[PDB]
């Protein structure tokens, strides 16, 4: 949970507000939009058993 | 009820083309301004 | 087997009438079931052995038909079942046979069995026989005109004239 | 006691508001201009409690059901000349009060009035300060369509009309397809990647979170589950009436169909118009401006779209160093890069499938899961494990 | 098709029009409105400018329409031609197009009538001068009696009425004069008998008068009012009027100097019982009586919103505020909770209880000003429409329903009247010449043949085999016995509600906003049917082997695949999409 | 001390806010009302029948 | 230069002026009714 | 020339259908006059059957309310626009019993309650009967003998449809309702409930309802009389008949006319006059009538006397009590539940009609709502350019399916009784798989000894069930028929738009022809299709 939104920080000053998720998309397996924690930037959690 | 369209149940009866023209099982009148349509049309056509 | 049934429902007792209404409606529904199963099976057939229809990825082929959209459709079945030998024969397309029933029919002028297996033998069951008016019901009208006048089979020349 | 009260207006042929505004009551379109009970709640604060259609297609069912229900409404009203002229022969008002009382029974006016339950605090909060079960049974108004909807069929059939669903079908199809097309542009000037790599910036300086030195407790707690860790909701501060209710009406307004929309205008207008005109010259004035409006707004959307994508050209035709002239710029939508993703997607591509005599390419589950579903059985099978919260095999 | 504050016509112009008569001067005009038959229709000024043009402009349009077609012996849209007459799609589209420009005439002119006896203010005065017996009697009881709960009501009504005109004449304009020949008519009971159950006594009537003087009462309306709320309980406190009502002294007493000076010609207990209603209409001996009544309603009806006189009873007439308040929040949460959970903790309670008294701070601050800021709002089709929103008070005000029948049939000869026009005129040749390059085909150009719609669904969800054997076999005949009908009609009934949901929610499946909400209806419609069926299905395995039957049939068909966890996208088919997306997609708003 | 013999409180599966309830119809609302009825009466009637 | 008809036409929805309404005169006790003259 | 003759063909195969159809109305009718003719001798009679002029409510000055003592005497003419009063005598045990009560009948909700059950339980039903001279009715055998011979000829000619006759004739023999001088003209009143005056007042129309204007000559009335009691379900042969004796009937209004203006124009003084002349000569002119027939108006002022007579002519502002107890709803959809009844009742008279009018109508809007109430997917609105303006190709298959599903959700009621005797029935609901969603056995019916095998009661469900499926087929036809015939027009002239039509059509046929041979190639492949890179195939030919 972290808004990707434009700071005003000295270091986050490379940081461009991020467009809203594509809402009917359909994703790679090792990633995601971004939207929860259910559905992180980047999902680490294998789908095996 | 009086009106000019054929009594029938069959909406086959009712069938024309799309400029709205019957040359064929259509009445004397619109025998007559069906052919007089098409005649017009052709002859802007060849005219041209 | 009466021998067994009969006391089950009583008779000397009083007719349930409250079972044999049941056992009738769900005997019924057994049959139902039974037949919805055989299109959807042919259905399932027909779509894991089609290669082309593969080749486009839809799960949607396999939900776009159902016991529901299939044929034979159950409030069709006066139209079908009602009908007279000859009127099934020209229905399914059997031109032939059928010009033939009728010059015979002018010159000369609980039962088990579905009404349907008189007109419709195991070599109708060909997919190599059906004419093409036949095959895509939806269109019947309008693939009739490509059909022969008094043969099944395809007539190239009015095709070829269509084309011209 | 009330039930017998609002049967008792049911039965009058006049409108029990006696067609006066009354703030809290709602006319509504989607109920056929009914006075239908719609308070303002401050529990919830500046939000008048009442039912907000967020599309036109609920519009055009309810006043489908209506005109279903038609049939019942006039049982209804033939049935209600013989009850109040059965009122009329009697001289009393106890007996009266008893006629009214058992009738209402009868007629089920009592099951109109939907009461919140709720067990939990907060939404008992929520719904009993403005509207609770003493207010809701003492200002309850009963339009006679409400009463006969109980006792009747339920249509299979919406009111959408054949040419209403084709509408539907391309204006979901037009909407769509713009969306991926302006997705895969996201992904083209690749401010989606630029999106994940901000975010691995910024966490750079987030903490681990405290999560309690007992969990289970913490979390619940958080949640406001245990006993006596219930918060309330923060206080909102009240909106003026005029913007709730142009919020309540704004909605419903924005939902109606063209032809209703039209005819209203034009009607309204028509009485304090320059040129007012009645019979067919009315009629005609209507179509005309329908006709018009599709053609207008259509013309607009494909504008609308040609700035979003930059469609069309940049100069003239016939510049000196050919047509196919244009600039590119940096993060910006162009005809020229919307053809070339799509030529990139799909070029002589004569099926989806067309690399899958590669195996790898061919699992790979990023389109969907589709294509490797072959046999009945493990469709079957993907939706019994999906109904039971499992993973897809 | 009407909206407040709009005109409707009453009368039929075009039948003489049509006949080639016509009008020039404003005096033909004024020949032109006046009714023969018994019944006087007076009008506004505006109404009348308003008609007038309408009539003119109909004399433009039938002139020109004419006129063009004794030339080419109307004008096609932009882009289109005029089929040949007599060609059976132009004769289709013109059949049609008169049926619905005549039922839109016939729905503006019932609405019309509606206006009319609405007693809506441009249409001020209904006369009856010319009436005899007959039309009098049909009159009322079309007008007045067949509404009326209360038989007792009417001859109350009648009496009050005779009261403020006979205490009012003086205002009044001239073309009034000729009631009080039947007010001064009146026939009266004598006093305690061959008319004792005929007519009315004159002590009632004076009662009647006392109220007048003592309330001032001016118009119908306030009559309205003051009629419904002077039997009651509380009625000094009811009527409790801005002016304050005078002191019964002098009230009694012009009541009695009334009485007298009229006794030479020829704090009052609520009159007694009346006479049966139906005497009033059809004894003769009672007709000036009866005129009285109908010239009560049909005018003495103004604007003015009653309740400024009488602030008092606003809550009885009409509903009352919400924000009006006429014990403890927490102490009704624990009822409604029940003994069988914990009594609320004392933080919560006392934090409940703060709560209750800032809202009611809240209303009490806010009363006034939503009022004011409402009439205001609705002064300003709009998103602000009505049949009647009027901020005036009408008695006689007309049912939403029976307008809104009219609406509905007008609507439908309106997209019949649009329906004709791709009938009577044609796209040019060669566009549809072009139209047919490119053919419609099956796989791609045609739309699917799964779209949504309500048997659509409804048909995907009894295709289940749990719910299509508990639908037909599973629960008790729904024809034999009461558990029967009462289950069938619950199952059918969450079927649809399901059904529904997935339909709003396959619509609108384009946009995120809407799709979220209308997957929340889902997944408590889901919820509700899944419960159902399981609930059913365990009565059916545990209610008390031989081959074939109930149970093992049932047991037959394996584990009950939730709907709630269905996962069904756009077309009502489960999707092609992996898991974690379509959860995703369907995840709740916020 | 308080809470002993007491039931649990209610968790009804797919519970609304009024953010999302402001967009429900009187018949759906009705229906919700339904489902919220039910599955609370069910859930303290098995914990009377249990204890 | 259908479509430019059709805005043509939709200019001349909002080209609309009011004709001159006329009021009467209020009173308490019933509805005045003038008539052309 | 193709498409002319496929409508020559519908009409020629509807004569013929409706020829076939005609007898079994014949027989139907017969054994209806044979079992009525059995019930009405053991039966209670309506005796006295008289028509009379209507009685003033007004009451003079001097007169007291209490009497109703004058019923008149009688009538012998009866003017078509005018009300008169029918009485009846009905001895039957629930009119007594309403007598009674209200005769003891200052008043409870709970009396007032039980008088209006008592008043549902019985009613009757008004008709009026036209007799007929000589030569009507020759005029009529000599028109039927003429349409007889053109079906012999058309049938003659054209042998196929010699068959459809006798498939006809063997449908119906499966479909119809098993049952086991004067002719009729209007119905006055569907339901009239139970009085302790037994009368009433019945308005006569300008027009029975097919659209006609009525004919002048001898009338008398008919009265039925239904006990719900004795006759659950309303069976038409079982009532009690009584006939009024013959009075005439004309329309009264050029006599009048005539009379009163010694006629285009009337001069408006003379309307109130003229209307209140009207009706002291026992016409019915309403008031709003009179209102609106003087709303239009000439520059004198005048009221068109052809506008107001086109105003008492017509539906508007009065009706038959037949008509005034039917929804605008009903009145909406009654055509196609006539031709769908009709179906089910092969060539009944307008009588029968007229009598099942009401019944067939109700439980049509109550049970079958779904089928007959409009559709605005399934409906089509106009025939002539159906196929054209409604109907697009592109939403042609949708429309189909969705025909399809409505149907194979919905739900049709059959009903069956035992020929064999024993009154065992079954009733059955059923779905649009051919499912049954309900059987039941009714037992009121039969005699209490109930010796019945389980055999007996299975035929009679079997009956039932056929009945029922039959009902849903019927009812799917009409469901489905309109939108299928015009989709037929669509596509048999529109080919040119499909991809089968016109030049492309040589391109289906040949895929077509493919497919065949593609499909044999799978047979012999064992049902694993070949490959789509076609690296199988032997040779590079």
């Amino acid at each position: 949970q972290t808004a990707v939104n434009s700071s005003d920080n000295p270091m986050l000053s490379s940081v461009t507000t991020a467009a809203p998720a594509a809402d009917l998309s359909r994703t790679k397996p090792h990633e995601g939009t971004g939207t929860s924690e259910r559905d992180p930037y980047i999902r680490t959690l294998h789908n095996q058993r | 009820k009086e009106s000019l369209l054929p009594n029938s149940s069959s909406p086959f009866a009712y069938v024309e083309d799309y400029m709205g023209t019957n040359l064929v099982f259509g009445s004397p009148v619109h025998a007559k301004e069906s052919a007089a349509v098409w005649a017009t049309y052709f002859e802007r056509r060849y005219a041209s | 087997d009466k021998a067994v049934w009969e006391s089950f429902y009583r008779k000397t007792g009083s007719l349930d009438l409250d079972k044999l209404a049941e056992s009738i409606k769900t005997a019924l529904w057994d049959a139902t079931r039974k037949i919805r199963s055989a299109k959807e099976a042919a259905l399932h057939r027909s779509l894991s052995h089609n290669t082309r229809m593969r080749a486009s990825a839809d799960l949607k082929h396999w939900y776009e038909e159902d016991a529901n959209t299939l044929r034979p459709l159950a409030f069709e079945a006066l139209k079908h079942e009602a009908a007279t030998p000859w009127m099934q024969l020209v229905q399914h397309g059997k031109k032939e046979e059928a010009a033939a029933l009728l010059k015979e029919f002018e010159q000369k002028g609980n039962r088990e069995q579905p009404p349907l297996a008189s007109t419709l033998k195991a070599e109708d069951s060909n997919p190599a026989t059906i004419p093409i008016g036949s095959v895509h019901p939806l269109f019947t009208p309008a693939l009739v005109q490509i059909e022969e006048a008094g043969g099944g089979s395809v007539s190239n020349e009015a095709v070829c004239r269509a084309q011209l | 006691d009330w039930a017998s009260h609002m049967q008792r207006e049911l039965f009058g042929e006049v409108d029990p508001l006696g067609g006066q505004a009354h703030k809290d009551y709602y006319r509504d379109v989607t109920r056929g201009y009914s006075p239908q009970y719609a308070p303002r709640n401050f529990a919830n604060g500046g939000a008048v409690a009442y039912p907000h259609i967020q599309s036109p297609y609920e519009y055009e069912e309810a006043a489908h059901r209506r005109v279903w229900l038609d049939h019942d409404v006039d049982r209804m009203r033939e049935e209600f000349t013989q009850h109040r002229a059965s009122l009329r022969s009697l001289a009393s008002a106890q007996e009266r009060e008893e006629l009214l009382r058992s009738r209402a029974a009868e007629y089920q006016v009592a099951n109109t009035v939907h009461e919140s339950e709720s067990v939990h605090p907060i939404q008992q909060l929520y719904n009993s300060g403005g509207t609770s079960r003493s207010a809701l049974k003492q200002q309850a108004v009963a339009d006679r369509y409400s009463i006969a909807e109980q006792h009747s069929p339920l249509p299979l059939t919406t009111g959408v009309d054949r040419d209403a669903l084709d509408e539907a079908q391309r204006t979901k199809d037009r909407i769509l397809n713009d969306s991926f097309t302006a997705e895969n542009l996201l992904i083209t000037h690749g401010l989606r990647e630029k999106e994940k790599h901000d975010f691995t910036i910024l966490q750079r300086t987030v903490r681990i979170p405290f999560q309690g030195y007992d969990m289970d407790r913490f979390l619940a707690q958080q949640k406001g589950t245990p006993y006596g860790a219930q918060q309330l909701p923060p206080n909102v501060v009240p909106s003026s009436m005029e913007e709730a209710q142009r919020t309540l009406r704004g909605s419903s307004a924005t939902a109606t169909p063209l032809v209703d929309a039209v005819a209203q205008k034009v009607y309204a207008r028509n009485t304090v118009v320059d040129r007012p005109a009645i019979g067919e010259q009315l009629t005609e004035q209507i179509i005309n401006i329908m006709r018009a409006s599709r053609t207008t707004a259509e013309q607009q959307r494909e504008e609308e779209r040609a700035q979003r994508f930059g469609l069309g050209r940049q100069g003239a035709l016939v510049q000196d160093g050919g047509p196919d002239q244009r600039t590119l710029k940096k993060h910006t939508n162009d005809e020229r890069i919307v053809d070339a993703m799509l030529f990139q997607q799909n070029a002589y591509r004569k099926t989806p499938t067309d690399e899958h005599w590669n195996p790898y390419i061919r699992r790979s589950t990023e389109n969907g899961v589709g294509h490797l579903l072959q046999n009945k059985f493990d469709i079957m099978r993907r939706e019994d494990r999906l109904s039971k919260g499992e993973q897809d095999l | 098709i009407t909206s407040r504050g709009q005109f409707n016509p009453i009368h039929n112009f075009s039948y003489a029009m049509e006949r080639g008569v016509r009008a020039r001067d404003v005096k033909a005009f004024e020949k032109l409105i006046t009714n023969p038959g018994p019944l006087r229709v007076a009008y506004t000024p505006d109404y009348l400018d308003w008609l007038h043009r309408c009539y003119k402009a109909k004399g433009t349009y039938m002139d020109a329409r004419a006129v063009a077609e004794k030339k080419f012996n109307g004008a096609p849209p932009p882009g289109m031609f005029l089929r040949p007459a007599h060609s059976f799609r132009r004769l289709a589209g013109e059949l049609k197009r008169r049926r619905a420009q005549s039922i839109l005439d016939e729905v503006a002119r019932a609405q019309g009538m509606l206006d009319l006896f609405e007693r809506q203010p441009h249409f001020p005065a209904i006369h009856i001068d010319r009436c005899s017996r007959f039309h009098l009697v049909e009159l009322f009881k079309e007008m007045v009696l067949e509404r009326s709960l209360d038989s007792n009501m009417i001859w109350e009504k009648a009496l009050l009425y005779r009261a403020i005109l006979s205490e009012r004449k003086p205002s009044y304009p001239t073309s009034f004069h000729y009631i009080f020949t039947a007010v001064e008519d009146t026939v009266f009971a004598p006093t305690i008998h061959p008319l004792a159950a005929k007519c009315p006594t004159l002590e009632a009537y004076y009662y009647y008068v006392y109220l007048v003087k003592k309330y001032y009462i001016d118009n119908a309306v306030e009559a309205h009012v003051v009629l419904r709320c002077h039997r009651e309980p509380n009625a000094a406190d009811l009527l409790f009027s801005n002016p304050p009502p005078k002191d019964d002294t002098e009230i009694m007493k012009a009541v009695e100097l009334l009485r007298n000076a009229d006794i030479q010609r020829g704090p009052p207990v609520l009159p007694g019982a009346y006479p049966p209603i139906d005497m009033l209409w059809r004894c003769e001996e009672n007709l000036p009586l009866l005129k009285v009544l109908l010239f009560g309603e049909f005018n003495l009806i103004v604007s003015e919103n009653p309740f400024v006189k009488f602030p008092s009873a606003h809550g009885f007439l009409t509903r009352p505020y919400s924000t009006d308040s006429s014990m403890s929040l927490a102490n009704v949460m624990a009822e409604k909770r029940g003994h069988l959970l914990p009594s609320l903790p004392r933080n919560t309670a006392t934090s409940i209880d703060a709560r209750a008294q800032d809202i009611r701070r809240l209303q009490q601050k806010h009363h006034r000003d939503d009022i004011v800021s409402f009439q205001k709002l609705l002064r300003t089709p709009s998103a602000f429409s009505s049949y009647s929103d009027w901020s005036y008070f009408n008695p006689r005000a007309v049912r939403a329903e029976e307008r809104d029948r009219l609406t509905r049939k007008a609507v439908e000869a309106l997209k019949l009247y649009d329906s004709a026009t791709n009938d009577i005129y044609r796209h040019s040749f060669e566009d549809v010449q072009a139209c047919h390059t490119q053919r419609v085909t099956e796989r791609d150009r045609t739309m699917p043949p799964y779209l949504p719609t309500l048997p659509h669904f409804v048909a995907i969800i009894k295709k289940d085999p749990h719910i299509s054997f508990l639908l037909h076999i599973g629960l008790p005949d729904r024809n034999s016995s009461e558990e029967g009908s009462a289950k069938h009609k619950e199952l059918e009934k969450r079927i649809y509600y399901l059904a529904r949901a997935l339909y709003h929610t396959a619509l609108e499946y384009h946009n995120e906003t809407v799709r979220r909400v209308n997957r929340q209806k889902v997944n408590v419609a889901a919820s509700l049917l899944d419960n159902f069926v399981e609930q059913e299905w365990t009565t059916i395995l545990r209610d008390k082997d031989t081959q074939n039957d109930k149970k093992q049939l049932a047991r037959r068909l394996g584990r009950y695949m939730l709907f709630a966890n269905r996962s069904l996208d756009d077309t009502g088919f489960p999707t092609d999409a992996r898991a974690d997306d379509y959860t995703r997609w369907m995840a709740p708003p916020s | 001390n308080h809470v002993v013999g007491r039931a649990p409180e209610p968790v009804v599966p797919h519970e609304q806010p009024q953010e999302v309830l402001r967009h429900f119809s009187a018949e759906e609302r009705a229906m919700y009302e339904q489902h919220v009825k039910e599955q609370t009466s069910r859930q303290l009637g098995e914990w009377e029948r249990a204890m | 230069e259908v479509v430019e008809r059709d805005a043509a036409l939709m200019k001349k929805t909002l080209s609309s002026g009011r004709r001159l309404r006329h009021r009467v005169e209020s009173s308490r006790t019933h509805r005045n009714a003038g008539s052309l003259s | 020339r193709s498409a002319a003759n496929l409508a020559r063909a519908e009409d020629l195969i509807h004569a013929v259908v409706t020829a076939a159809a005609q007898p079994f109305g014949e027989r139907r009718r017969a054994a209806t006059r044979d079992l009525h003719m059995e019930f009405q001798r053991l039966a209670v009679p309506v005796e006295r059957v008289i028509v009379a002029n209507p009685v003033s409510a007004l009451l003079e000055s001097g007169a007291d309310p209490d009497e109703k003592p004058v019923e008149g005497e009688k009538v012998n003419m009866w003017p078509l626009g005018a009300k008169r009063v029918v009485l009846y005598k009905w001895s039957a045990p629930n009119v007594e019993k309403l007598k009674a009560m209200e005769s003891d009948a200052s008043l409870t909700a709970k009396r007032l309650r039980e008088i209006q059950e008592l008043k549902r339980r019985g009613f009757l039903e008004v008709s009026l009967w036209r007799r007929v001279t000589a030569q009507e009715r020759k005029q009529r055998n000599e028109i039927v003998e003429a349409k007889k011979k053109q079906v012999e000829e058309v049938v003659r000619t054209v042998p196929s449809l010699a068959h459809l006759h006798q498939y006809a004739t063997s449908l119906y023999s499966r479909i119809e309702e098993r049952v086991a001088e004067w002719e009729f003209a209007v119905l006055l009143d569907d339901r009239v409930l139970l009085n302790k005056e037994e009368s009433v007042e019945l308005y006569l129309p300008y027009r029975d309802a097919n659209g006609e204007l009525l004919a002048q000559g001898e009338y008398r009335a008919l009265v039925r009389a239904f006990d719900l009691e004795a006759n659950p379900n309303l069976h038409p042969a079982y009532c009690s008949v009584g006939y009024s004796e013959s009075f005439q009937v004309f329309d009264a209004l050029p006599q009048l006319i005539a009379q009163f203006f010694r006629v285009t124009h009337i001069p408006a003084a003379d309307f109130t006059p003229f209307c209140a002349f009207l009706r002291d000569a026992g016409l019915d002119v309403p008031l709003r009538c009179e209102f609106e027939a003087g709303q239009a108006v000439t520059t004198d002022g005048d009221v068109y006397m052809d506008y107001f007579l086109q105003l008492l002519r017509g539906e508007a502002f009065h009706q038959s009590h037949a008509q005034a107890g039917l929804t605008e709803a009903q009145r909406a959809i009654e055509p196609l539940c006539r031709a769908h009844w009709v179906v089910h009742h092969p060539g009944a008279d307008e009588s029968e009609w007229a009598t099942a009018r009401r019944s067939v109508l109700d439980h049509a809007m109550q049970h079958e709502r779904e089928w007959w109430f409009p559709n605005e997917m399934l409906d089509v609105k106009d025939v002539v350019t159906g196929s054209t303006n409604g109907l697009t190709p592109q939403m042609y298959p949708a429309a189909v399916r969705y025909g399809v599903e409505l149907c194979t959700v919905l739900t049709a009621e059959g009903k069956f009784v035992d020929e064999r005797g024993s009154g065992l029935s079954a009733r059955c609901v059923v779905n649009g798989t051919g499912a049954a969603e309900s059987v039941v056995f009714d037992t009121a019916n039969c005699n209490g000894t109930n010796t019945t095998s389980v055999e007996d009661a299975l035929r009679v469900a079997h009956g039932a069930l056929r009945s029922a499926q039959d009902r849903h087929n019927t009812l799917a036809a009409f469901r489905l028929g309109p939108l299928s015939k015009q989709s037929q027009v669509l596509l048999f002239c529109g080919v040119n738009a499909y991809e089968f039509g016109g030049k492309y059509a040589r391109t289906y046929a040949y895929a077509f022809e493919k497919a065949k041979k593609e499909l044999e190639a799978t047979a012999a492949s064992g049902f694993m299709a070949p490959s789509l890179s076609h690296e199988d195939t032997e040779r590079l030919s």
